[PDB]
């Protein structure tokens, strides 16, 4: 329902260090 | 972990550390599904060539932490089971086909900025993205090294440890080991010529191999560490039960209607 | 697949069981 969206990053629309890394490859 | 970095605090609000009662050890990594459901693999709880085979009553569920030794006071929470289920046609006889099981935990955890779940794939997400080439993320608090001399340090690390790594080509896992590859497992992990490296090992078991959605900004738990040859050699790669495939069986134990 | 991990984790105290 709220799954996996993080309380201190997505919720706060934050990254962490490396998420880009994943999202640089989905492609 | 081999080859991974320092967890930020939060980063994976869903890990959850299977922890035996006595004597008091880390058995294996876990991820948080709902406020009572925990998923793991089934190789954690049995085994019956090592004599492995644990019963509810014989561990704790820590959901929230960071540090792997410290208790952290006001942040991890503890939970009991309630009950395990295993799959029925987990293949433990012979390459671990089926790898996975669910825990129900006694009473429902409260959520916070450290304990939150993941989401289970659907159909389509598990199309869109399980594709080789596509990166996944793999947390644990196990080893860092495959094996290091004794009294001369410590292989473990002292907080959560994270590695991003590619999907791999079916033919390319199936031609890495002799052991029989089915459509429920997917391998992970660089090429010995593509510069980085990086894998799973022992202690990292049973905890979730994620991905996060571009459409929606999801994290999505794509699989669950299940084996691997060794950790980060060469030529080698981990494997991790796919998740999506056994989806039905999931839900079905759940009857969450 | 020589560690266990069973020795220098901190006690739990029973005001945090359930």
């Amino acid at each position: 329902a709220d799954c996996g969206l993080r309380p201190l990053f997505e919720k706060k629309s934050l990254e962490d260090k490396t998420e880009r890394e994943l999202l640089e490859s989905y492609i | 972990i081999v080859e991974g970095s320092d967890a930020e605090i939060g980063m994976s609000p869903w890990q959850v550390m299977l922890f035996r009662k006595s004597p008091q050890e880390l058995l294996c990594g876990a991820s948080l599904i709902s406020d009572r459901w925990v998923l793991t693999a089934a190789h954690c709880l049995l085994y019956p060539p090592w004599d492995k085979n644990f019963t509810e009553n014989d561990l704790l569920v820590r959901i929230g932490k960071h540090s792997r030794t410290r208790y952290e006071r006001n942040i991890e929470k503890i939970s009991m089971l309630e009950k395990i289920y295993i799959h029925p046609r987990y293949n433990w006889r012979e390459n671990l086909d089926r790898d996975i099981a669910l825990m129900k935990l006694k009473k429902p955890v409260a959520f916070s900025d450290y304990i939150h779940p993941v989401c289970l794939p659907d159909r389509e997400t598990a199309a869109s993205l399980l594709q080789a080439g596509y990166k996944g993320r793999v947390t644990g608090w196990g080893n860092l090294k495959e094996t290091w001399t004794a009294n001369v340090g410590k292989g473990q690390p002292s907080v959560l440890q994270v590695v991003n790594l590619p999907i791999v080509e079916r033919p390319v896992c199936k031609d890495s080991t002799r052991i029989r590859i089915t459509d429920n497992m997917f391998c992970a992990g660089y090429k010995p010529d593509e510069g980085k490296r990086g894998d799973a090992c022992e202690g990292d078991s049973g905890g979730p191999f994620v991905m996060k959605s571009p459409f929606n900004n999801r994290w999505y738990q794509m699989g669950i560490v299940s084996w691997g040859e060794g950790c980060d050699r060469d030529g080698k790669y981990g494997f991790y039960t796919h998740v999506f495939r056994l989806k039905k069986w999931i839900q079905k134990v759940i009857d969450q209607f | 697949x020589g560690g266990g991990g069973n020795g220098d984790y901190e006690p739990i105290p029973e005001e945090a069981a359930x």
